[PDB]
């Protein structure tokens, strides 16, 4: 007679397993991104040029991408930061330019990079406020990383028509500088996809959609031996 | 004013430390010598539980030692019926950053919640059938890193801010804060008879709360880095801790000191969670080498391994009755030991 | 017989 | 229980110098990378030089390189800086600060909330 | 000096730690083993406890 | 000697056939075993590991068939439906071989697509369409063996696949070839371009050097039978349905040993049995 309570619990696997799978459907489809930036990031204008913590979905070309922005937790970062260890990329924005929040932005990043359980991750990188950077350099950099002063633009830098060269090696130094960082620790396992954008830009949607799709087929390629 | 504070919190350390060391008369190292070992432990796998994609954060036995709760990181909590391998439930999360679930003693609620800084508790047993939220907690400013129950109207939490609290789960208001800790607060532990608790945090320390008055009662300090799993001992005269350093120490909750020193040459990685046998005898921790390793409590001695997981465990824990041992780790698998 | 065909 | 007690401090005029020191206790000195923080009278802390568990690898702040200087010693479990060619912008507390874990090269220690692994700092005027 | 007010407070916890009957080490050792030698019989995971009984398998 | 037919040990199509069987039979052991590996990559290795075994065994089959009525009707019923077992066999194993090459020019093309495309449902679809199609193609290539459109279907589809398969890989190598490119060009800095060029040749070699000659045997069976050299090409025949057999023993080794998972089950069966 205990065999009624049996066939009870099969019929209730086969309604489980069955929803399982049509999730598990949606859960491969979705591309998870977190979002993180200095404190005088114009992170509200990343998410509007697109508790705890905040979730905002977008479909870019039939494609979910659902991200993720840390909200009111303690500054501590290393305890949550391993729970962001399988999203698809991490977008970090950093402001040019009180403190050297630059600094700041450099040895986050170097954390982040080398953080054992974030190997496999790639990020992307904003710097943001450009010509607040522009404005500055043209109206010091030297006071805070002297090796500018022997810094040369790129040969194959590609500066928008009207910019100030001073400010061009500016935005290269800065760059390079978390490039070193970067090319340095990475083992081919993960890349930064550094960008210069305006605090206020629709375009920034478009760069993080091709650079996932990049950072997905760079994967693949080194699946296959490909790359 | 400040430095003289400074220099009589130095002092009152000071008393403490001579006051600790007044009581160091022999080691536990040098009372269980005379004890024979529990020799070679080999477990094996029994039975394997799946459907969850993400990374499993947490799991917890109920008091009928047959049901299993599970949280991932995809926003779903699984039943699961630990003889059959059946699945009872799959409850879909507001969110999917949960760091933690508890099942009730009664078995009528679950518990769980994460990023959100809310405590998410759902009704199981429902006249319709059907699993709904019956409370949201909210009050906590970091992330929540721990849950326990301790009866169906009153429930214990931790979260990332330094601060516990008492939860009246009925009329969802906060009753009771536990403050003094300056790091995140990583793990909580019951007593058998639930009037004292541990917490454990990012600050290399422990702390033993009164429940009921809201004082912390002791102090434990010993661990070199953060602490992230906490369990008290059967009797309830004591706990285990683990850290980052990769060492895991028992405490002594009468003679506020540490007992006993848990390491080996060949372990640098942090303890995931640390649990204790029926009989207090054996120690669990695992480990971040994708493994578990079986301590003997007494001698400091390792009894044995459990291996079979290609991730990082993420939880552990052992049945009331102590039938069976079961993990999970960051492989979306969970499993039971015997 | 044979092996395959087409020999 | 772990502690870091700073030394060294005191004031100096524009062009001299100082040796900083840093006792530590209740871990293992040799396992943990090692920073030195300042907190600005009117600015929140900023890291300033960052030493690894050998002292293979030292990293500064630009603004300090070429005339601050770090060390340690593992078998004295004893953190240095020297301060050299000060000026007026170097006024400062200064901490010495421990990275959460051993064996890693990830560290968080210049949180603006109570860090665990700090010590109270020594106050240098110039 | 404003942070004074939570110094006082550490002042005032530690004052309260520094107040505990605090047990010989020895005696709560003792008490431990003994409790483990209690109950070792009655632990399956130490006890080779037979198939037949274990409802894993 | 080229006039007289070349003759081939039995005892080595038995011994490749059991080699290759044994790391067939691994191979889907391995898959079925390990519920990390259900994606859909894994199920067109699983296709493709039994299209080799079904070669191996259907060709060691008429092998010891052969040698044993030799050393000693139904004779045309045996050999009328073991050959139409091998055909079926190796029109599967090419076609196994395309849908591969599809589906990884499909992840590396369609990224961000790709788990709305190749969902389960439509892998077991498709493996099902193909065994299917190769089964009734090889049975009908058979009963009509006698016939010069089934020997020209066969080389249309062999040179076909053939073309697809090496563009598809061709076209993978330079987007990979772009990226490399990219990374390179960084301010902080074999080969990634030796690595890429080596896996192409491994991989179209080995399809073309293990298959073609028997294409070629039948592109002369139709095209110049009676010239006294295409004779002596075809007297090879025993030869080049051992190359196809050592396709069988290679390919493994290309496609499912290049996973890590695969290798750590593979080691683990190993030990165990
Ligand atoms: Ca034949």
């Amino acid at each position: 007679d205990q065999r009624n309570e049996e066939k009870a619990q099969r019929e209730a696997n086969k309604k489980i397993e069955k929803q399982l799978q049509k999730d598990k459907q949606v859960y491969r489809a979705t591309h998870r991104l977190l979002l993180l930036g200095a404190g005088e990031s114009g992170k509200n204008t990343i998410v509007k040029q697109m508790s705890g913590i905040f979730e905002t979905k977008f479909q870019v070309d039939k494609v979910n991408f659902h991200m993720f922005d840390v909200g009111a937790q303690r500054d501590e970062r290393r305890k949550w930061i391993q729970c962001f260890n399988d999203v698809t990329a991490i977008i970090f924005v950093v402001a040019s330019s009180q403190t050297n929040r630059l600094q700041a932005a450099l040895k986050l990043f170097d954390s982040i990079w080398n953080n054992k359980w974030l190997r496999d991750t790639s990020v992307i990188l904003f710097l943001n406020k450009q010509d607040l950077l522009a404005e500055k350099v043209l109206a010091k950099i030297e006071d805070y990383f002297p090796e500018f002063a022997r810094y040369t633009t790129p040969e194959d830098a590609t500066p928008e028509p009207g910019e100030d060269p001073r400010v061009t090696r500016a935005k290269y130094f800065i760059r390079d500088e978390f490039l070193r960082i970067s090319t340095a620790s990475g083992d081919g396992r993960h890349y930064c996809y550094p960008h210069f954008t305006c605090a206020v830009d629709t375009e920034n949607i478009r760069r993080v959609f091709n650079d996932c799709r990049d950072i997905i087929q760079r994967m693949h390629l080194r699946q296959y031996e490909l790359l | 004013e400040l430095d003289q504070l400074r220099q009589e919190a130095e002092q009152l350390k000071n008393q403490i430390r001579d006051a600790r060391k007044a009581c160091a008369d022999a080691t536990l190292s040098q009372i269980t010598n005379n004890i024979d070992p529990v020799g070679r432990i080999q477990m094996r796998t029994r039975r394997t539980l799946r459907g969850h994609l993400a990374k499993i954060y947490a799991m917890h036995w109920g008091t009928d030692s047959r049901l299993l709760v599970s949280a991932s990181q995809d926003g779903k909590l699984i039943i699961w019926d630990s003889y059959t391998t059946n699945k009872v439930h799959a409850i879909p999360l507001r969110s999917s950053w949960v760091m933690t679930c508890a099942y009730a003693p009664s078995g009528n609620y679950v518990a769980c919640g994460g990023l959100d800084n809310i405590c998410s508790i759902y009704n199981l047993k429902t006249r319709e059938g059907n699993v709904r939220v019956s409370r949201e907690l909210a009050g906590h400013t970091g992330y929540l890193s721990c849950c326990r129950f301790l009866d169906d109207n009153q429930i214990v939490t931790s979260s990332g801010d330094t601060t516990c609290a008492l939860w009246d789960i009925e009329t969802g208001q906060q009753t009771t804060t536990f403050t003094g800790h300056t790091g995140d607060v990583m793990s909580l532990s019951l007593a058998p008879d639930t009037r004292l608790f541990v917490s454990g945090a990012c600050d290399a320390s422990a702390k033993l709360w009164d429940v009921r008055e809201g004082m912390c009662r002791q102090t434990f300090t010993g661990h070199e880095s953060d602490i992230n799993a906490i369990c008290f001992f059967p009797n309830g005269n004591a706990f285990a801790t683990g850290s980052d350093d990769a060492t895991c120490r028992l405490f002594d909750l009468r003679a506020d000191q540490e007992l006993m020193t848990y390491s080996h040459d060949n372990i640098i990685c942090g303890i995931t969670s640390v649990s204790f046998s029926k009989s207090g005898r054996l120690l669990l921790a695992g480990y971040d080498d994708f493994n578990c390793n079986v301590w003997d409590a007494l001698k400091a001695d390792r009894a044995g391994v459990l291996a079979g997981h290609d991730n990082r465990v993420s939880c552990l824990g052992v049945t009331d009755d102590g039938m069976a041992v079961a993990t999970g780790s960051w492989d979306s698998f969970l499993k039971i030991w015997n | 017989l044979d092996h395959x065909r087409w020999k | 229980q772990v502690q870091l007690q700073e030394s060294g401090g005191g004031l100096v005029q524009p062009g001299g110098s100082l040796r900083l020191s840093c006792a530590a206790s209740g871990f293992t000195f040799s396992n943990y990378k090692m920073n030195w923080v300042r907190q600005a009278p009117g600015k929140g802390l900023e890291w300033v030089s960052d030493i690894s568990q050998s002292g293979a690898s030292i990293s500064y702040t630009g603004s300090v390189k070429g005339r601050f200087t770090i060390s340690r010693d593992n078998a004295k479990n004893t953190l240095y800086l020297q301060m050299n060619s000060l000026k007026p912008e170097d006024t400062a507390v200064y901490y010495c600060a421990r990275c959460p874990a051993p064996f890693t090269r990830d560290c968080f220690d210049v949180t603006s909330t109570t860090y665990a692994y700090r010590g109270q700092g020594t106050q240098v005027t110039v | 000096t404003a942070s004074i007010a939570q110094a006082r407070k550490l002042v005032e916890q530690l004052k309260m730690e520094a107040n505990i009957d605090r047990i010989k080490v020895s005696k709560a050792a003792a008490d431990l083993m003994a409790y483990c030698e209690a109950h070792a019989k009655e632990d399956p995971l130490l006890t080779p406890v037979p198939a037949s009984e274990n409802p894993f398998r | 000697g080229c006039y007289e037919q070349l003759f081939v040990s039995p005892e080595v199509f038995v011994t490749l056939g059991v080699i290759s069987l044994l790391e067939n039979i691994l191979v889907i052991v391995a898959i079925a075993k390990n519920k990390n590996l259900h994606s859909p990559m894994y199920f067109f290795i699983c296709s493709l590991a039994v299209a080799d075994m079904l070669v191996s065994v259907s060709n060691g089959s008429e092998t010891i068939v052969i040698t044993l009525l030799n050393s000693t009707s139904f004779t045309v019923n045996i050999d009328n439906v073991i050959d139409s077992v091998i055909c079926s066999s190796l029109l599967a194993s090419i076609c196994s071989l395309l849908s591969i090459a599809v589906d990884r020019y499909f992840t590396i093309f369609y990224a961000l697509q790709y788990h709305n495309i190749m969902t389960v449902k439509r892998v077991g679809i498709i493996i099902s369409c193909i065994w299917a199609a190769c089964t009734v193609s090889g049975i009908l290539f058979i009963i009509y063996s006698d016939s010069s459109a089934v020997i020209i279907c066969l080389i249309t589809m062999f040179f076909t696949m053939l073309a697809l398969m090496a563009s598809l890989y061709v076209h993978m190598f330079l987007m990979a070839r772009l990226h490399i490119k990219r990374i390179a060009v960084l301010p902080g800095t074999q080969g990634a371009n030796m690595k890429g060029a080596i896996t192409l040749t491994i991989l179209i070699g080995v399809f073309v050097v293990c298959w073609a000659p028997f294409f070629l045997h039948l592109i002369f069976y139709i095209s110049c039978p009676q010239n006294p050299y295409c004779v002596c090409f075809m007297s090879h025949f025993n030869l080049y349905l051992i190359l196809i057999m050592c396709n069988s023993i290679i390919d493994p080794l290309i496609y499912a040993l290049r996973s890590q998972e695969l290798r750590k089950t593979f080691k683990e069966i190993i030990c165990c049995y």
